[PDB]
């Protein structure tokens, strides 16, 4: 085998691939190919807008966030077409069910982000990475840091369980490619979390990349710490201690910001 | 930039589906909440865009905005449509 | 400009109304009882109707460019006012008997208050779209309430649709016209070349669905059939009020309107909307289909003074006082209707042939629906035909031959169906708030009688207003 | 941008013509999402950066999931093909379209009677979008939240709950 | 450069084919995909008019516009649910008592 750690993961993708693809009869065949894409390469698109350094910065397009937050949205039609594609009941209310939660915690991130926007004032990521250049914007927003990190792990994270069989009926290559996707999905949520809260591009006494992509890893480590370590909940449970405690939360810190700004 | 960046990755998309053929109910209204509630603060993304030039007229447009907006989730919440669902 | 008391007290109509929409919700969420609920949301219309004076003793002025408020807006505030608190008085008998739910209906008739608030004040075409969006949807909804019946449902969804299309026939009429002029304000339009009168044409016939014109009057009959008889009291009188006096200000304002090329197209949706009206009229044997069809005859003698707007300054106080005198005769002929229904009893059964008797049944509430059906008519010693006589005196004084033509023989076409339904509560027999339903009709009827016989003083009133 | 507003206008008029002819109703609100996104390239083509993205978080993010949403709940596939072609004759489906066509090319003419005046690439921000919106159109957003409010409402009411 | 005629042309374009799409199909679920078809239209003219005198009059009820969409869906679909539940045909035909 590999004599790295992550080099493993490379190992898996070769005892991944050559394996035949079979067409399910009396089933559909657009979303059979693209349902995978919008796991795979809207989260990918994601990274379009990550200043890793202000020389190598992906995009430099006028509008930052909202790139994030359309990608974010787009999170759900995946699971929705796998479901549809799939074309059994056990799938069909279980793919109901995770759209449903992804539904249900989707709302949380917009809200929780226009509070680091409001007292960074822009949306575009170059204006925000030099806004944290003596203070970054985690003291502040505790409750949207906290409410951002529960809503990156929702969507596509599988940190809420509950995850029904919806993605059984995929087992050739796409269910390396659903599988690259989450791993390319739970590093841009630590890359962004890190890149809009904490500072990117810092470098105190060592060079500023290195000093952040230390950062990124710490998060995307992190997330898999948590979520080996937190269990199960139940599933009414997530809804009961979602809008109830979620919403009110990020619509409260951004009147505190704002009575903080002005 | 970004139109260079995405024709890479849709040839890249397009190389790796070459090589894959090469190698050969009830209770949504949930749902319906979140479709009302992002069109009620996709205003708030416009205002924390330029909180600071509005000021203390845009801010106490805000809060009313939200104000409605949180008296019609304890609504939702009281009223007994948002609890556990399918 | 910025916010200063004299804005504040200029808004305080949809103010007070806004802050009655917030305690409602809450008192639902808190106790979600109906005696409550109606206690506080007719609170809220009456103290809107205390604070219209309170903006009397504002001046004429602008709170933003969305609006313009005028002594115009005063009375035609107003009129929704009184129409939003009729219609919660007949709904309460008509709920008494509903199942479950019985306490959004309040909330929505509020939401259309403020609707129908929002377009009696208007000055750009933005406020234009605010308005008729949030009063339709309460209208959306109210007539799917009590969907338990195979017609309510059956209602709602032939009215949703076709409001949707017609929304969507003025937001790309509003955009065509703006293509050319710089700004979409009333008055800053048309600072005539065929796009902005393309455009033009487009908004008239988003406009003409809702006020029941005649290539849109298709809907007027089914909804009124399925809609609840307290929903038909809002939906007949409060919604048509309140958007014709936004579009008789555009027309007012915009110098485009003072061209005759949009003038003539009006004229004859005017002509035909009082034959295409009081000819189908005759045949039905149904009372909530039959006010439904002279609802569409109603709007065209509107439109036939508003086409002279523009020749004499009398077309202003005699739009004014037809909307009164509409007002009035259809709340008590509506009441009588919802009044029938003193429980929900699930699927109302009337009929000109369910109303044969009536007075040996009960004499005072026929007594008010043949006042009034009289009223709707031109019989004098009521006040539809002193709104009548108007519209004949505007269209003499503007030369329209063919328009005062169409209303004298629309008039003698109308007059038969309207005679029938006043002599067929005439044949051979075949709660509180019940007594407080009474009182509203029976206190209309009292007023059209005396404002027939002696008008004067409801004029004063109108030129008190009229800019 | 002139050959990137050629090419999403193209592609939203051509999705447009499949979402009205086709048949499967997931394939109908496939061919609309690209209409979706082919309007954000427009707006992004003219310059309304507030608009482009706006859509997609919404108009092709939120409205159209729960328009996803109803259609696998209803389970309506395998039924209802037959017959529903049936009425769509080529001769029926002629009819109306000579109606549509005489108002849009009377429009067609309508705006080709004006001159050309070609506007350049104005970028629209959001600095200022949110600033006018809170200004001058004060009034318009607080009423504005009053029609999702009542959205809401009416929203409850027809999907009532009950025992099944 | 691109003129109004151009941009303009769209969005009629896209209006008559929201409003025939309507028109011609029977199923009330392409009705509402219709009105989409159709709002959406009268609001690619309102950008392109408020982006042709180059201010803030196109996006500022670009989201008026869109509300209504948005609130005019979720009725739509909600009036759909109940129309399923009581008769399993969709047709609008189904509803359509009371007739002349």
């Amino acid at each position: 085998v590999g004599w790295g750690g992550s080099l493993q993961l490379v190992a898996d993708m070769i005892k991944m691939f050559f394996k035949e693809d079979w067409i399910p009869k009396f089933s559909d065949r657009v979303i059979f190919t693209l349902a995978p894409m919008i796991a795979f390469t809207s989260l990918l698109l994601a990274f379009a807008i990550v200043p890793v350094s202000p020389g190598w910065v992906v995009a430099d397009l006028n509008i930052g966030i909202l790139f994030f937050l359309m990608m974010a949205g787009l999170a759900v039609y995946a699971v929705l077409f796998a479901g549809w594609s799939s074309n059994n009941k056990y799938s069909l209310l279980g793919a109901m069910r995770a759209s449903a939660q992804t539904l249900s915690y989707e709302v949380f991130l917009g809200l929780s982000l226009m509070g680091v926007v409001a007292q960074a004032g822009s949306f575009n990521m170059t204006d925000i990475v030099n806004s944290q250049a003596h203070v970054w914007n985690v003291i502040p927003q505790f409750f949207g840091f906290i409410t951002f990190a529960i809503a990156g792990v929702a969507v596509c994270h599988r940190h809420p369980f509950d995850q029904d069989g919806y993605h059984i009926e995929y087992s050739g290559m796409k269910f390396g490619l659903f599988f690259v996707g989450e791993y390319i999905g739970i590093v841009t949520i630590s890359a962004l979390m890190v890149t809009l809260f904490f500072g990117g591009w810092q470098g105190p006494l060592l060079p500023p990349f290195i000093w952040f992509a230390l950062k990124t890893a710490f998060f995307m480590m992190m997330f898999i710490l948590i979520r080996a370590s937190l269990p199960r909940p139940r599933y009414d449970q997530v809804m009961s201690f979602g809008w109830k405690i979620c919403l009110p939360l990020t619509l409260i810190n951004l009147l505190v910001t704002a009575a903080v700004i002005l | 930039a970004f139109a260079i960046f995405l024709i890479v990755a849709i040839g890249l998309c397009c190389l790796m589906l070459v090589g894959g053929w090469f190698l050969g109910a009830k209770f949504y209204l949930v749902a319906m909440f979140f479709v009302i509630f992002d069109v009620e603060a996709l205003y708030l993304f416009a205002w924390s865009t330029s909180i600071r030039e509005s000021g203390w007229v845009g801010f106490v447009e805000a809060a009313i905005f939200i104000f409605v907006l949180l008296a019609g989730l304890v609504y939702l919440v009281r009223i007994g449509a948002l609890d556990w669902t399918p | 400009m910025t916010i200063t008391p004299q804005n504040l007290i200029a808004l305080l109509p949809l103010l007070i109304v806004g802050l009655t929409v917030v305690v409602v919700m809450l008192s639902i969420a808190w106790r979600r009882n109906h005696f409550l609920n109606a206690t506080l949301s007719v609170i809220g219309l009456n103290a809107a109707l205390v604070s219209l004076w309170f903006v009397g003793q504002a001046g004429a002025m602008d709170v933003t460019p969305l609006m313009r408020v005028d002594g115009f807006a005063m009375l035609y505030t107003g009129l929704v006012l009184l129409a939003s608190l009729a219609t919660c008085t007949f709904a309460y008998p008509w709920l008494e008997g509903y199942n479950d739910n019985k306490d959004e209906f309040y909330l929505l008739v509020l939401i259309a208050a403020l609707g129908g608030i929002l377009l009696a004040n208007a000055n750009h075409l933005a406020s234009l779209f605010l308005g008729i969006e949030l009063i339709s949807l309460p209208l959306f909804g109210l007539v799917g309430y009590a969907f338990r019946q195979k017609r309510s449902l059956e209602a709602s969804i032939k009215y949703t649709i076709l409001s949707a299309a017609a929304s969507s026939f003025l937001l790309f009429g509003m955009a065509l016209v703006y293509a050319q002029s710089g700004d979409l304000s009333f008055v800053a339009l048309g600072k005539n070349e065929p796009l902005l009168l393309a455009g033009f044409g487009l908004m008239i016939v988003g406009l003409g669905f809702k006020l029941s014109l005649v290539p849109f009057h298709l809907w007027t009959p089914d909804v009124y059939q399925g809609a609840p008889a307290p929903v038909s009291t809002f939906l007949a009188t409060a919604s048509k009020i309140a958007i014709f006096g936004v579009v008789m200000r555009l027309f007012l304002y915009a110098p485009v309107g003072d061209s005759e090329a949009i003038r003539v197209v009006l004229a004859i949706i005017a002509f035909a909307s009082i034959i295409f009206g009081n000819l189908m009229a005759l045949s039905q044997t149904n009372i909530k289909r039959l006010l439904g069809y002279s609802s569409i005859s109603h709007l065209g003698y509107l439109l036939v003074a508003l086409i002279a707007l523009q020749t004499g300054e009398m077309s202003m106080e005699a739009v004014g006082v037809y909307l009164a005198g509409y007002l009035f005769s259809s709340l008590g002929a509506f009441g009588v209707v919802s009044l029938m229904s003193s429980p929900y009893r699930g699927p109302d059964a009337d009929s000109l042939f369910s109303y044969r008797g009536l007075f040996w049944h009960r004499p005072i509430l026929a007594a008010v629906m043949t006042v009034m059906m009289l009223s709707l008519a031109g019989i004098p010693m009521t006040l539809g035909f002193i709104g009548k006589f108007y519209v004949l005196a505007v269209g003499v004084q503007a030369h329209l031959w063919w328009l005062v033509g169409a209303v004298v023989v629309g008039s003698a076409i109308g007059l038969y169906y309207y005679l029938r339904v006043a002599v067929s509560l005439y044949l051979h027999a075949p709660n509180w708030q019940y007594s407080a339903g009474g009182i509203v009709v029976l206190i209309s009827a009292l007023l059209v009688l005396v404002l027939g016989v002696w008008p004067q003083p409801l004029i004063s009133i109108v030129r008190l207003a009229m800019p | 941008m002139e050959f990137a507003f050629y090419i999403c206008g193209l592609i939203a008029i051509l999705a447009t013509l499949r979402v009205i002819t086709h048949t499967n109703p997931v394939h109908a609100l496939l061919y609309l999402i690209i209409s979706l996104l082919a309007i954000s390239g427009v707006f992004f083509s003219l310059g309304a950066y507030f608009a482009g993205a706006l859509e997609i978080i919404v108009y092709a993010g939120a409205i159209m999931v729960l328009f996803v949403f109803v259609v696998m709940m209803l389970n309506l596939g395998g039924s209802e093909i037959e017959q529903e072609r049936q009425w769509l004759k080529p001769q029926v489906w002629i009819g109306p379209a000579i109606l549509s066509a005489i108002m849009l090319v009377v429009i067609v003419y309508a705006i080709l009677g004006v001159n050309d005046q070609g506007i350049d690439g104005t970028p629209i921000s959001a600095k200022a979008v949110g600033i006018t919106l809170f200004g001058p159109y004060v009034l318009a957003v607080e009423l504005a939240s009053m029609l999702l409010l009542a959205g809401l409402v009416v929203a409850f009411h027809v999907g009532r709950e009950e025992r099944a | 450069m691109i003129p109004l005629q151009h941009g303009l042309i769209l969005a009629a374009i896209l209006f008559v084919l929201g409003l025939t799409g309507l028109v011609i199909r029977r199923n009330l679920l392409f009705m509402l995909i219709g009105l989409e078809i159709m709002i959406n239209a009268s609001a690619l003219a309102f950008v392109v008019a408020g982006s042709y005198w180059g201010q803030t009059d196109g996006q500022v009820m670009y989201i008026l516009a869109i509300s209504l969409a948005a609130a005019e869906a979720s009725i739509g679909l909600a009036l759909l649910l109940q129309l399923h539940r009581r008769r399993q045909n969709l047709n609008i035909d189904s509803v359509s008592e009371m007739r002349g």
